[PDB]
């Protein structure tokens, strides 16, 4: 099922990870590195761990002010803020598995492809 | 009046002693859970209290 | 709330009532109990009617008096910072400091700025 | 009884040094741990002192 | 109840019995000195004997 | 039988005295985390005003919440070293990119409760 | 300055011809474990099931799922093993491996085979409860893992790339399989590991991925301590196998100490003794001999109950060390002469204690 | 005997005040929490038909 509030940390509920840097390779490929909320290793979207997606045990999330997220975050964000330090928030988008096209973000009511959201 | 001073006496100072005990007692088991040493305990006293249903049940009844 | 049962005990060792807020008053049935339940002794006052006779003797002495004064001088200030108003303290501490730093450079030549300070929540 | 107890205490005295009790191990690697279960128990110690001294300071004897 | 003191209506008694409390005072005055003493050093953990020039060890004694 | 220098060595029962007995790593607030308690604010230097306050609703519905400036954050990591945050959403970005939630996170186990088949825990 | 470990056994036997017996064991340590990486807990299921009596095959089931310093480890296995002559079992199923984010799967074809260096007559004639049985075994492996991750086929490159390269593979793949202080336990029991030899290392096609395909064969030997070769009828109770049996334990270990739980029924368990009287399976050697290894670091305390209910009408015949109560039916073992034989085999010793019980 | 109702009456009335007035407005929403599963547990287990309340409590304001 789930694990305690003692083990790992109490916040979260299931095992967090963020993707932090999706740099490209001489294919074009997307090359996606996550680390977990703790921050000791380096670990790519593979199938094995993308199956933990599917039942929830862990769940996977981009910062706003990552170096390469290709769409222009902080116009968009600056907009939905105006209308209801501006400049300076910072949200934690969540990724979820579309089985289609894998890994994709629900930004704006559009869904997105890592690939596509990504440099 | 003397035999209700010193009963009284023992009384109220237990009472707080009691308390500070939980009090001084939960402030090490703050320092534990924040280190994580809370899930490495194996005694009963600690062991069978780490369960969060169980505590629910406990302060339940 | 340990204050309760901690006055549950001062209130029962001193031989007063608890079976009823008001035991021994000059009222209806106050002074009724000790037949109806047929009690060999008779308690000094119930919870009510404990702080009017066992005060008779507490003003009769001029040290017992004082500690009463004393006593509730120091209970009703907790109100002060147990109140949900901390953030209103350091407001007012401002306005202490600012008419102090006003007040001492129109009277004085010299500049008083002392900072009043204010206690945390916890 | 302050002879027998003197007897009591020195007996238990010796098999806890052959024998060291091995209950609430975690609390020999902190002060605190062990200082709040004193406190915890010296409390209940001192509610008992409390009690038998209204019961027995109006006693005949 | 142990002596020291007597509910005594005669002046003699509580002439003897004053005596007698300002014995166990002044008592009581030297064995506190000498814990202060021995609680000074033992914090400063300068154990050292001043009759035997060699200090002590807390672990093994 | 000769030996060498003697190992001056008073552990044990010995009369003698024993001894005593930089802009690299950055910091955000994840927005939708924040709670707006400020604990993080308190530990900012006074003269370097970086994080701060942002409103648009009532307080009791979480209508405010904290952000770092990073134009005066000066990353000295006090907000972070001490750990204040209770949710969370004060994190750290190390220089090479790896995203820190806190300081020290325990470490992961099962769960199982242990009983016994005869004692005082049985079944 | 000595530790405390409390413990409780418990073995329920059924009448007739029945091996069935139900084995429940709880143990709690207050050691810290010899692995040098804390906390490590771990969960290990079995299950087997008869698939027809005739053949004699059965469905093996095993799954892992441990947690080693916050690092989470699955191994999965799913067999079918069969006995096909008095030296040979085949075995045809596959499995999983996953560390982490990283996993991959595996199908083997894999027969045992298992030799005696003598069989002699006047051993039988003369020695009515054998234990030490000279042997060796033989594992011919057919392993075919698809190489689906980038690693995997970096993993097979090298592997490929060491063997053209490096003469002495046969002999420098023993340090590698027995990683740290598997090594060790070698020796400790009594148990030499033959050389491995590849009979091929080819790629071959499959519907999903590129498949590397690795054919070995290996032999390794024991002196009459390990069990597999001097019991190689006894831990494939196959035959008896009338209903599924399952044996499902676990433990938590950490800096602080150790806390196991096992629990599950199978045949085997009651053997023949001779003279009508039946007998408790004797000890298995190697588990004894391995747990010397890591039980001889703290002195500790032993507080172990080991109740044992036997079938209606069967009252033990002898027992050393003896039942300290009984019970009816039931008896117990508790202090005294048995608490001193636990923490012999808790520390390594294999003295035997034996329980004959007759109708 | 109306007088005397009135004194019992405003004086519970009074200190209720500090049970809202202190700053114990979250431990009021951990406890009512704790209220509402016990609750929910007890209907559980005591009637095969599972009745849930969730108990409110008020914010500072
Ligand atoms: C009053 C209600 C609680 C209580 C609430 C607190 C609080 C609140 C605090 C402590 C803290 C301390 N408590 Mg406590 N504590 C109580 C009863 C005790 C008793 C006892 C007499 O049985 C002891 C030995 C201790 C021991 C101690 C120390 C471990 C620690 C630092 C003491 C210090 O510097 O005091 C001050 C030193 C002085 C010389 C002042 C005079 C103190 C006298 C000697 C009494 C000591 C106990 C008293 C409660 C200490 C705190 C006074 C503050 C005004 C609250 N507590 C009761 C049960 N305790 C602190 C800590 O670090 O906790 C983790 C802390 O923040
Ligand atoms: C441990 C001592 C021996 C050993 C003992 C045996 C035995 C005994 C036999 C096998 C046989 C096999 N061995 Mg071998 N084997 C060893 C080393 C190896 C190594 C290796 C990594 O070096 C490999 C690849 C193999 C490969 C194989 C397979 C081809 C085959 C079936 C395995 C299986 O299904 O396991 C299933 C997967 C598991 C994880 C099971 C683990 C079970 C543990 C060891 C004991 C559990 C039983 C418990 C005590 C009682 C449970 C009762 C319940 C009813 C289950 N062996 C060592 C050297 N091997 C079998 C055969 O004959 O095939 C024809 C068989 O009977
Ligand atoms: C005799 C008991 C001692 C005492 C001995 C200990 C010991 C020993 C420890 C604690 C420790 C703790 N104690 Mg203390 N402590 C005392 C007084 C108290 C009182 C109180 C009633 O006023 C309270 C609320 C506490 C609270 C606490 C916490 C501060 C702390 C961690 C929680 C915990 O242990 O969960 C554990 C709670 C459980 C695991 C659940 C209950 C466990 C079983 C059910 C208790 C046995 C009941 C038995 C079945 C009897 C039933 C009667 C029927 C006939 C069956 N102490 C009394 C005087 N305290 C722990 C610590 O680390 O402190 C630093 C710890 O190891
Ligand atoms: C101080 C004395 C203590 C004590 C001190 C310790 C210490 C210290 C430790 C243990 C450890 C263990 N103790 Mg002990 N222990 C005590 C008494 C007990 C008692 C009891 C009271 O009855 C029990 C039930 C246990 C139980 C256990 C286990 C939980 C654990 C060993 C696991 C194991 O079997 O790995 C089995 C391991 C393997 C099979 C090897 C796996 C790896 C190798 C490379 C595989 C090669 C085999 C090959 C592949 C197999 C076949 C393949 C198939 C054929 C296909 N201890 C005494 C009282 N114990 C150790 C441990 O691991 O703790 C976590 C440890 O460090
Ligand atoms: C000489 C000391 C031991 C002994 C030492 C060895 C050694 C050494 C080896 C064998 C080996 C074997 N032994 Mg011899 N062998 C003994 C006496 C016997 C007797 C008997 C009737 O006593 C029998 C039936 C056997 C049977 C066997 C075979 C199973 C096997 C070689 C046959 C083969 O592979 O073709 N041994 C004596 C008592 N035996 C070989 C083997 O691989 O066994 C597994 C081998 O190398
Ligand atoms: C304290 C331990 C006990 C003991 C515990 C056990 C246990 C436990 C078991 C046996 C078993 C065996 N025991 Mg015993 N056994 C003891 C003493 C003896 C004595 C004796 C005269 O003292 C003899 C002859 C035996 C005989 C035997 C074998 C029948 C059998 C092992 C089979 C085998 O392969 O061995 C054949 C011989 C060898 C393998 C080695 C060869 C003999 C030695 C190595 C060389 C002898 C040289 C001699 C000095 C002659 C001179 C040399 C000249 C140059 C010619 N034991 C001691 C006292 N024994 C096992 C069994 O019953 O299985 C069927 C078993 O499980
Ligand atoms: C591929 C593996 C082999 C195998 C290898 C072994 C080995 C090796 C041993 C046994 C042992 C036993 N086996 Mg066998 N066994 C297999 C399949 C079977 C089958 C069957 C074919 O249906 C049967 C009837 C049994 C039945 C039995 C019992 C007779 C006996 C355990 C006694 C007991 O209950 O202890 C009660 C105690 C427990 C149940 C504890 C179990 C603890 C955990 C679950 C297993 C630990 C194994 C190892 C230390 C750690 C795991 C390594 C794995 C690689 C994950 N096994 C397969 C074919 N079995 C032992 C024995 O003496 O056999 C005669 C023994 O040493
Ligand atoms: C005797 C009790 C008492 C006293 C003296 C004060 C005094 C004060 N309060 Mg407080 N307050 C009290 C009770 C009291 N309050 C209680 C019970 C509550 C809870 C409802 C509050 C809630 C509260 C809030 C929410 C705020 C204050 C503020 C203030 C300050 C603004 C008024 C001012 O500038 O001068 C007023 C005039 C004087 C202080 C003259 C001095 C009167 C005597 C001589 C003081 C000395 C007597 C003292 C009791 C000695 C103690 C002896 C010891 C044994 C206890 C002032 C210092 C405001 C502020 O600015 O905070 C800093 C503020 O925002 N009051
Ligand atoms: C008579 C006064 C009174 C009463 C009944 C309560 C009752 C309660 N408090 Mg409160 N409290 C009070 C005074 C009171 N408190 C004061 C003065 C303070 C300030 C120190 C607090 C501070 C406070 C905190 C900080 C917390 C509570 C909590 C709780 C609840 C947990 C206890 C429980 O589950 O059952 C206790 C047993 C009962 C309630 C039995 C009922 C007793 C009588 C019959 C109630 C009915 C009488 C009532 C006065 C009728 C009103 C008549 C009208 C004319 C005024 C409980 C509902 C905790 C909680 O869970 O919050 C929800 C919590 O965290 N208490
Ligand atoms: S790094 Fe220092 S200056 Fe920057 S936000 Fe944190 S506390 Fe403030
Ligand atoms: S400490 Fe945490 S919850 Fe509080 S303002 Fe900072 S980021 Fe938000």
């Amino acid at each position: 099922a789930v694990s305690g509030p003692w083990s790992g940390n109490a916040v979260h509920k299931a095992e967090k990870y963020f993707i932090t840097s999706a740099k490209r390779d001489r294919d074009g490929k997307l090359q996606i590195e996550l680390v977990p909320a703790s921050g000791r290793r380096k670990l790519s979207p593979t199938p094995e761990m993308i199956r933990r997606l599917i039942d929830g045990e862990i769940e996977i999330y981009i910062l706003t002010t990552q170096p390469d997220i290709a769409i222009d975050m902080n116009k968009e964000i600056i907009d939905m803020e105006n209308r209801y330090g501006v400049k300076w928030t910072m949200r934690e988008i969540p990724v979820f598995y579309h089985e289609g096209k894998g890994l994709c973000v629900e930004l704006h009511n559009k869904i997105y492809t890592l690939d596509q959201f990504f440099k | 009046v003397v035999t209700n001073l010193i009963v009284f006496n023992h009384i109220i100072c237990g009472v707080l002693y009691v308390f500070a005990g939980v009090y001084h007692g939960g402030q090490y088991l703050l320092k534990i859970q924040l280190n994580g040493m809370y899930n490495q305990i194996k005694s009963i006293w600690i062991t069978k209290g780490r369960d969060q249903e169980v505590q629910v049940k406990i302060l339940g009844t | 709330w340990g204050i309760k049962g901690l006055s549950a005990v001062c209130w029962y060792i001193d031989g007063a009532w608890i079976a009823s807020m008001m035991y021994g008053v000059p009222a209806a049935d106050a002074k009724a109990w000790d037949s109806i339940a047929h009690l060999h002794h008779h308690y000094t006052s119930g919870i009510f009617y404990y702080f009017w006779t066992e005060t008779v003797t507490i003003f009769s002495s001029s040290h017992l008096s004082t500690i009463l004064m004393i006593g509730h001088l120091v209970w009703f200030i907790s109100f002060a910072v147990w109140f949900e108003d901390r953030g209103s303290r350091l407001e007012g501490a401002d306005i202490q400091t600012r008419t102090i730093r006003w007040l001492g450079k129109k009277f004085l030549n010299r500049d008083v700025n002392f900072r009043f300070p204010v206690l945390t929540i916890s | 009884m302050s002879f027998v107890f003197a007897v009591i205490f020195f007996a238990l005295g010796i098999y806890w040094w052959n024998n060291p009790p091995n209950a609430a191990i975690h609390l020999n690697d902190d002060m605190k741990a062990a200082f709040s279960v004193h406190l915890t128990a010296i409390g209940y110690i001192n509610i008992a002192l409390g009690c038998i001294a209204f019961v027995a300071f109006q006693q005949p004897s | 109840s142990l002596g020291i003191d007597t509910y005594s209506t005669k002046t003699a008694d509580l002439e003897a019995a004053g005596a007698r409390l300002l014995g166990w005072a002044a008592f009581h005055f030297l064995v506190g000195s000498v814990l202060i003493f021995g609680g000074w050093r033992h914090w400063t953990h300068n154990l050292t004997n001043p009759f035997t020039g060699r200090c002590g060890n807390f672990r093994d004694f | 039988k000769p030996r060498l220098a003697s190992l001056g060595v008073t552990l044990g029962r010995s009369g003698v005295r024993q001894e005593s007995a930089k802009a690299k790593k950055h910091y955000f607030i994840i927005e939708n985390l924040c709670v707006g308690c400020g604990l993080c604010l308190d530990k900012c230097p006074p003269k370097v005003n970086a994080i701060g306050y942002k409103f648009y609703g009532d307080v009791q519905e979480g209508g405010f919440r904290c952000y770092i400036d990073q134009a005066a954050c000066i990353s000295c990591s006090a907000c972070f070293s001490g750990d204040e945050c209770p949710s969370g959403a004060l994190i750290e970005v190390l220089p090479d990119g790896e995203v820190l939630d806190f300081s020290y996170t325990p470490p992961e186990r099962l769960d199982f409760d242990l009983r016994f088949l005869h004692r005082f825990h049985r079944e | 300055d000595v530790t405390t470990a409390h413990s409780d056994y418990e073995i329920v036997l059924e009448g007739g011809s029945s091996s069935w017996g139900k084995v429940k064991a709880r143990a709690k340590v207050n050691a810290p474990p010899a692995s040098p990486l804390l906390p490590a807990d771990c969960d290990v299921k079995l299950n087997v099931k008869p698939l027809d009596p005739a053949k004699g095959f059965v469905r093996i089931s095993a799954v892992f799922e441990s947690i080693v310093d916050s690092t989470k480890n699955k191994l999965t296995i799913e067999a079918d093993i069969a006995n096909e002559t008095k030296e040979r079992r085949i075995s045809v199923g596959e499995g999983m491996v996953s560390v982490g984010d990283f996993s991959h799967t595996f199908s083997f074809e894999g027969s045992v085979v298992n030799l005696f260096y003598y069989r002699s007559d006047a051993v039988r004639r003369n020695v009515p409860n054998p234990i030490y049985m000279q042997g060796r075994q033989f594992h011919d492996i057919l392993m075919k893992v698809p190489l689906d991750n980038n690693d995997l086929i970096d993993t097979w490159e090298g592997t490929v790339k060491a063997i053209g390269s490096t003469g002495a593979f046969n002999d420098w793949i023993r340090d590698f399989w027995f990683i740290g202080p598997a090594f060790t336990a070698l020796n400790e029991g009594g148990q030499r590991i033959s050389r491995i030899e590849v009979n091929g290392l080819n790629t071959e096609s499959g519907p999903k991925g590129p498949v590397g395909v690795s054919r070995w064969r290996f032999s390794h030997g024991g002196s009459g301590m390990v069990d597999s070769i001097s019991r190689w009828a006894e831990l494939f109770p196959s035959d008896k196998l009338n209903r599924p049996a399952q044996v499902e334990a676990g433990f938590r270990s950490d800096s602080q100490g150790i806390e196991v739980k096992v629990d599950g029924e199978f045949p085997g368990v009651s053997v023949d003794a001779g003279g009508g009287l039946r007998r408790i399976l004797n000890h298995p050697l190697i588990p004894l001999v391995h747990h010397g290894m890591v039980g001889k670091f703290n002195n500790f305390n032993v507080d172990a109950q080991l109740k044992v209910v036997l079938p209606k009408g069967y009252k033990i015949r002898y027992a050393a060390p003896q039942y300290r109560s009984q019970n009816l039916e039931e008896y117990r073992w508790s202090g005294g002469a048995y608490a001193r034989w636990v923490e012999h085999v808790c520390k390594g010793g294999v003295g035997q204690f034996e329980i004959l019980y007759a109708q």
